[PDB]
């Protein structure tokens, strides 16, 4: 209990997602919660993501050095297609090619579907914010204190509310999300930094449990990987005349 | 203290030869509940702001800016009233007038034998208007055409103007040959707030000495008086003391001029905030004089206008077309700056003579 | 818990107008137009409106049936403008010959534009005023009805004569189906807020001067709008709020 | 009769910190730095500060002393921001040298310069949090007041050590003997939100890399704007409002 | 709340000066509590020392490095005439050329005027104790820790119990210090001393509230600063045959 440590930060519970929907502390063969819905005139299932909401994945990792400039630096996670999240057994991919439709949970306000966890260790002759925003637009703000810990919900990048060349009308009017285009982005950037002659690198890791996202229509499990061409994102969100 | 009576509707004609100023004070703009009073007994010495002789029958400036005033009854580099303005850096004014809010008193007073006899016409103009400041200093306008002037008969057989203190001790002079001290101490210790003779001083009356004073008004825009001196050059704030004296006849019947007077000023009426430490720019007493006026550039029309509805201002060889020729002077020279002072219309040069002294001002 | 939501007020209503008109009804009980000739009305009886950009309350023909307006609110950005910075804006036309036809096409003021610019999508509700001076040997006979798909199509409106009944107004509330439009495009094929005046009959004296003016004021009512449009994070300094130190000699 | 006081809502709060720091005090009851030797307050012991555009309430050490603010309302035109588009903005400094003296100047987001952009004079409250990382050989020890006239006047303030308590938090009230300056003027000699940081020594080891950085968020709190700026009576039209006919082929 | 850090010290309510004539945290425009008089049988008056007594003002800078001999250090503070107190505007001065008498505060046994304020920053690489006498004679000791603040009234250089070459009769039998024989100072050294390699200086700053100061005759305003000849002290405190 006695040793020298710089440990220590917001102790989840006063930070605001579900807490039941993604658990801090699931039991060993146990399966989460369902998630709410966005409003009661949806239509609702069974969930199918009840023991992948359980699991925090390894996504990426970021390099947290001094910063030099002002600007903020996007992450983008794009669950249905990215050779990450698609291995083998109970990957993420899974409920987004069982699946017609997706959504998420409004409990703040707007519709906010992936959760990812940023849990900073460090020596102690270290120190700093991260900060961490909720999407593209000026949209919410998760500071992260190094040696703590967070969890950041994720707007869609398509209801972010910024008109762009695709924007379809469904997409401000209903909350379902044709499962193809459901992919989410946030933006980091260092806010403080002070360090000694000791440390300078600071590796993270971002961690993404798929939390509060829900699904509508049940077709039979599509191909994994899609193994042929890579240049079908181009065919599909920029639509020459 | 300092307190807001409220007078009747109609003005008893025995007391007031002027309607009355307002019937309530004029408190907004102004942020009372804002200080901390201070008493401190450097605020109880008074300021001898003005000394010396004074022109009968002609309107005479004396420019009350308090934050930058001397002292003619000390010769430090500060006083009781501009060190107030060097330690702090917000003054607030306890109550108002019907001029503005008030800050203080001054009182007239001038020790005369009994072979002169004359009176003294009094007012002090907040500043927020100095045109009927500046149109009673070139004679184009008199004293008693503005209200609050009042109307005090130096003379005499009169015990008008006159100081009688009776020394602060403890003993109260109790064995003192030949004569009782009137309103000292081991009478009574009359409040500042209360206003009543002792017992003493209800028989003596030598040493009742009824008073020439008024009360020192600022503006009614401001909501503390922080002092920058470039701002209050554009926007002035600090009030002007206004004394004529009138008659003035010796017992040769014959006409006097230059009677000797002295002004005495206080300002007890103020809280304070804001303690400043080790600063650079300090609000500069000039020494041994005084401050002078300052006519901002939005006053010009006023000062003008009043000119043009004077018939004595256009005949030549009086003291107005004097003063006339020396304003459309200044108002056609070059001022890199946005006022113009007193002093500039007082020591220009001439031209020849009126009418050719606009027309060029026109163009200008 | 959800993100608090934050109020602004406007305080005392830009172009207001004061003082109304007198040939327009304040109750249903002083208004019988519909019962002898005056008014033919196929959308019934007229309805009280309050609203606040006019001094007084005054009846006006549902040109559509009115309702709730679901707003989705799932998307970043919520907006109720709502009565603010709202006006009857006064346009003159002249009545259109017999076989023509005049949609009107609805205003709203610069402040409205400004505010709403902060926004990629909306809806909001419509009202109308239409006034004809009526001199002496007026018998014009009007039409005012609601557009729908193409330049040909009639619904039910009303018919009145502007002799003995000159100020008409009218309620066109939002009706699309599509819930917000983005604001500078709109669906295609829409109504929106316009209303179309045609004239019926022209039985008036040789010696009034026709084709006599019509005054059409609208006032753009409730306000919505969705989608935070400007993703601005820089921040922005005025001289007003700063510190600036006197200058020293 | 007084023209009607329009509200508009703004929700869910752009910008707002959410996830805040532990270093700073939420109670009165669990902040002791002023007892042993931490903090050297000469304003008094820190008082709880609640704003909406930072989640956990904080102690903050009044540098003015709090007041109403008198707002004058006789001119034409009035409005309460009021935290509407409000956050607290980071920037860096390094700390200074012992002689020298920096001042921080207070900022506001781009949606408060826009609707503060409609009227012509203001005033507001301020609002500061100073962060200082401090390693290990740290041995700091600052200096923080509001700034007056000129450029060495002190005033009273607070001394901090930042090693024992990394995190402190300030309050700065309007205290101006106008109210409501003109936004991109302002008077001449005031004193506005600036604060000054002012380093008094350096007992820190040689291995601490000196100048070391200070991070202070402000935030420019609740604000009332007078005085109606555009005389602009002419309307203005957007597409999203009209009614756009379908195209006939 | 979670930083290495080495600071803490008396929590100075247990200190032993008066706690409202010395405010710890006065309100921000409030002003200060009027002192105890030495005895009941002296003169009284209101406070002109309010305002000035809600403020540590910066007086001078000394230098904490690891001592060699046992030898004290006097650190003169005469208010009355020093280019440093009296700046502009509200100055320490002011209340010493405002008056002709002044006293201090009994409440220790001996009259005692100044208050001087002694906060020491240090890094966690060095530790030790300074030690501050209250005068010349042998007085009360107060000990400061490294990383503590401590509050030091002040004994009058008149009022020691020595017999100097000026001694006047009113110095031993009356408590009221004509404003210009009113110089206050302090002995210091450094008691205790252990540090590393890192740091070796350890600057400190000595603050000067004017507390538990009394006044007695209120004269009008002097001149601040005497700027024509600074041989004044030298035909004031040795009187030649």
């Amino acid at each position: 209990d006695n040793e020298v440590t710089a440990e220590g930060g917001k102790l989840v519970q006063e930070l605001v997602y579900d807490h039941s929907a993604i658990p801090v502390a699931p039991v060993v063969e146990t399966q989460a919660e369902q998630p709410e819905v966005p409003v009661s005139l949806v239509a609702t299932r069974k969930n199918d993501t009840g023991h992948l909401a359980t699991k925090w994945y390894d996504f990426a990792k970021i390099s947290l050095s001094n910063p030099a400039n002002m600007n903020w630096t996007t992450l983008t996670i794009d669950p249905y297609n990215n050779v990450t999240l698609s291995r083998d057994g109970e990957s993420m991919v899974l409920p987004w090619r069982r699946n017609v439709w997706t959504t998420g949970s409004k409990s703040i306000g707007y519709i906010r579907t992936m959760v990812a966890q940023i849990n900073i260790p460090r020596p102690p002759q270290i120190s700093g914010v991260l900060e961490v925003k909720d999407s593209i637009n000026n949209s919410s703000i998760s500071l992260v204190e190094f040696g703590g810990k967070v969890e950041i919900p994720i707007i869609p990048k398509v209801m972010n509310g910024l008109a762009t060349t695709a924007s379809l009308p469904r997409h401000r009017l209903n909350p379902w999300m044709r499962t193809a285009e459901s992919k989410v982005e946030l933006q980091y950037r260092i806010i403080a930094f002070n360090r000694t002659s000791d440390i300078a690198d600071l590796n993270v890791s971002v961690l993404l449990r798929p939390g509060d996202s829900q699904f509508q229509l049940p077709m039979k499990p599509d191909n994994n990987v899609d193994t042929r061409h890579f240049e079908l994102v181009e065919a599909l969100m920029y639509h020459y005349d | 203290s300092l307190p807001e009576n409220a007078p009747n509707a109609v003005s008893n004609p025995q007391q007031f030869i002027t309607p009355a100023t307002a019937l309530s004070a004029e408190e907004y703009n102004v942020h009372e509940a804002l200080g901390e009073t201070e008493e401190l007994e450097l605020d109880e010495f008074p300021v001898l702001v003005f000394k010396g002789n004074v022109p009968v029958d002609s309107v005479t400036s004396i420019p009350l800016d308090l934050a930058t005033i001397y002292d003619f009854a000390w010769d430090g580099e500060q006083n009781a009233i501009s060190q107030k303005f060097q330690r702090f850096a917000h003054l607030i004014p306890k109550s108002a007038g019907g001029f503005g809010p008030v800050i203080g008193n001054y009182t007239i007073t001038a020790n005369l034998p009994t072979g002169v006899a004359g009176r003294i016409l009094h007012n002090c103009l907040p500043g927020d208007c100095v045109d009927l400041a500046v149109s009673r200093i070139f004679g184009l306008k008199s004293l008693l055409g503005v209200a609050g002037t009042a109307v005090s008969a130096i003379g005499g057989p009169l015990l008008n103007g006159l100081v009688n203190t009776a020394a602060p001790i403890l003993s109260g002079a109790a064995h003192a040959i030949g004569g009782n001290v009137v309103g000292g101490l081991a009478d009574a210790v009359i409040d500042i707030g209360s206003n009543l003779l002792t017992p003493k001083e209800k028989e003596q009356p030598s040493a009742n000495s009824s008073a020439i004073s008024g009360d020192i008004p600022i503006s009614r825009f401001v909501e503390m008086l922080k002092y920058v001196k470039e701002n209050y050059q554009d926007n002035p704030v600090f009030p002007t003391l206004l004394v004529e004296p009138q008659n003035f006849i010796s017992n040769a019947m014959t006409a006097l001029k230059t009677i000797p007077i002295e002004v005495f000023a206080n300002m007890r009426n103020v809280k304070v905030e804001r303690n400043l430490f080790d600063r650079t720019v300090v609000p500069t007493v000039k020494e041994a004089t005084l401050a002078d006026i300052v006519i901002p550039n939005h006053m010009y029309g006023y000062i003008l206008r009043d000119f043009l509805q004077n018939k004595r201002a256009f005949q030549s060889g009086t003291k107005q077309n004097v003063y006339f020729q020396q304003f459309l002077t200044v108002l056609s020279q070059r001022n890199i700056r946005t006022h113009i002072t007193l002093n500039d219309i007082t020591s220009c040069s001439i031209d020849s003579e009126s009418i050719a002294n606009k027309i060029e001002r026109v163009k200008h | 818990m959800q993100n608090p939501t934050q109020t602004m007020h406007i305080y005392d209503m830009p172009l207001r107008v004061i003082a109304g008109l007198s040939t327009l009804a304040k109750t249903t009980e002083e208004d019988d137009n519909t019962s002898t000739g005056i008014v033919v009305s196929e959308v019934g009886e007229p309805q009280v409106v309050n609203h606040p950009a006019w001094i007084d309350p005054f009846v006006a023909y549902q040109l559509r049936a009115p309702r709730k307006n679901i707003t989705p609110d799932f998307i970043f950005g919520r907006a109720d403008i709502g009565n603010a910075f709202s006006a009857f804006l006064p346009r003159r036309f002249s009545a259109p010959a017999v076989g023509t036809r005049l949609v009107v096409d609805p205003v709203f003021t610069y402040q409205q534009r400004t505010v709403l610019g902060l926004y990629n999508y909306f809806h909001a509700d419509f009202y109308y005023i239409v006034h004809v001076p009526a001199p002496l040997g007026t018998g014009i006979y009007l039409k005012i009805y609601a557009p729908e798909f193409d330049t040909t199509t009639v619904t039910r409106g009303i018919r009145f004569k502007p002799s003995a009944s000159p100020t008409i107004a009218l309620s066109v509330p939002w009706s699309n189906d599509l819930s917000t439009v983005e604001t500078s495009v709109g669906r295609v094929g829409q109504s929106g807020g316009s209303i179309v005046i045609e004239t019926i009959e022209d039985n008036s004296n040789e010696t009034v001067n026709t084709p006599l003016s019509i005054t059409v004021w609208c006032c753009m009512a409730n306000i919505k709008a969705t989608g935070y449009r400007h993703a601005d994070t820089s921040a922005y300094n005025e001289k007003g709020m700063n510190f600036i130190p006197v200058p020293v000699p």
